[PDB]
């Protein structure tokens, strides 16, 4: 009965910001597949783009905000989700 | 040549001297292999502690049972007599216990075993860095900044300072223990110069006296051996094994194997 | 015997003090319910990555660290078993000993 959907992406060029919202009806995200981030109250970062991005979460929405500052096209990869395996979305940098 | 190797045998401060050296160098390569100094929170003081004692331990065990007079002192056991047997079970014991005490002492030297000991154990209210509300992750980074965690936030100068402290203990322990053993080899050896019924000549001889009987009866039950097994051939085949077999031959036959197989 | 059960006494030893048969012996057995990293909804590829990383496969996913925990307190536990099988055989063969010079008719 859970439902996520991968929302807020798109087209951004360098140094602008991008943010990503998932609707879930204890989070993880995943892009490509390779990991990004995890939360509870505990969160941790990947050594590869340490330093960039920025996730956070309320229960009162039961949903998950994702931050990605100064996006580049080094990071051009199709983001899914991860509590059961999300759709997905596709985001390219230019 | 190899006579005078065999006379600095018999000489028992050379062999303890040897024993010494060798169980320092084992020790040496044991820490440089095989110690890895675990970095666990909950459980670090027990591999220190472990790595202190256990060896120290088995090393008195070996020293203790390797030597086999001391089988016949616990079998005489279980007057003069006694006081032989407390001299004896004395002098062994000096053997049996000079590795443990060396190895003990290299150990508290070299400090990383007591310094990856009690790391957990070490003060830090004195230190106002360490306030840790939780007063869980203080132990934690405690425990984990000694064995290979340089964790650069400041702290590092904290912990050599630390370390320091510890490893300043550490020696005082070893050289202290130093110092309690030889007292006690003092003492000791005045028990065995006091409560001794022979001469100091009177010891060294009967020592002499002991080990050459020892082996002159050994040589003398081995030679009883041969000329009773000798004595069995010449009485089974009928001629002596070694001499001129040309003169006469038993042959034999299926029962004469059983005989031979009593003992 | 006491010739016949010295090699193999020293070959578990050995094996345990080294502690690489131990580690990937009883990695997959770890307990990670206490790491919260370790969700795993799917319940199979937490076992999967379990005895996945242990062998050669670094995957640095931040997991690393939590592995190498897991390792030194597998590693840690093997040092134990080895010092304690030790002890034990020790003991034994002062026990044994003991027979052979309690039992023994001969001088």
């Amino acid at each position: 009965q859970v439902q996520l959907v991968e929302s807020g992406g798109g087209l951004v060029q360098a140094g602008g910001s991008l943010r990503l919202s998932c609707a879930a009806s204890h989070m993880r995200w995943y892009r490509q597949r390779e990991w990004v981030a995890a939360i509870y109250a505990g969160t941790h970062y990947a050594d590869s783009v340490k330093g960039r991005f920025t996730i956070s979460r309320d229960n009162a929405k039961n949903t998950v905000y994702l931050q990605m500052n100064s996006l580049k096209p080094e990071d051009t990869a199709v983001y899914y989700c991860f509590v059961y395996i999300g759709q997905g979305t596709q985001v390219t940098v230019s | 040549l190899n006579n005078i190797v065999s006379s600095l045998q018999r000489n028992g401060i050379f062999i303890n001297s040897l024993i010494a050296a060798l169980t320092i160098g084992g020790q040496q390569l044991f820490s440089s292999s095989t110690f890895s100094c675990p970095c666990q929170v909950g459980k670090n003081f027990y591999y220190g502690s472990a790595f202190l004692v256990i060896p120290a331990l088995i090393l008195l065990v070996a020293g203790f049972a390797l030597r086999s007079q001391m089988w016949t002192i616990t079998g005489e056991y279980c007057p003069l007599e006694c006081k032989l047997a407390c001299l004896r079970f004395f002098s062994i014991t000096g053997r049996a216990v000079i590795a443990p005490l060396t190895w003990l002492a290299v150990t508290l030297l070299t400090g990383t075993y007591y310094e990856c000991a009690a790391s957990e154990f070490a003060s830090v209210d004195h230190y106002p860095m360490f306030d840790n509300v939780s007063a869980s992750k203080r132990e934690e980074i405690l425990a984990g900044f000694p064995c290979c965690r340089s964790a650069p936030s400041d702290v590092i100068l904290v912990r050599d300072e630390i370390a320091l402290l510890h490893r300043y203990q550490s020696q005082m322990l070893g050289w202290i223990l130093i110092t309690l053993a030889t007292i006690a080899a003092l003492v000791s050896c005045c028990v065995a110069k006091c409560c001794s019924p022979l001469t100091s000549l009177q010891h060294c001889y009967w020592t002499s006296h002991l080990q050459n009987e020892r082996e002159l009866f050994e040589q003398a039950a081995e030679q009883h051996s041969r000329l009773l097994m000798m004595h069995r051939i010449k009485k089974l085949f009928g001629f002596i094994p070694g001499s001129e077999d040309v003169k006469h031959i038993r042959i034999p036959s299926c029962q004469d194997w059983k005989d031979i197989s009593v003992p």
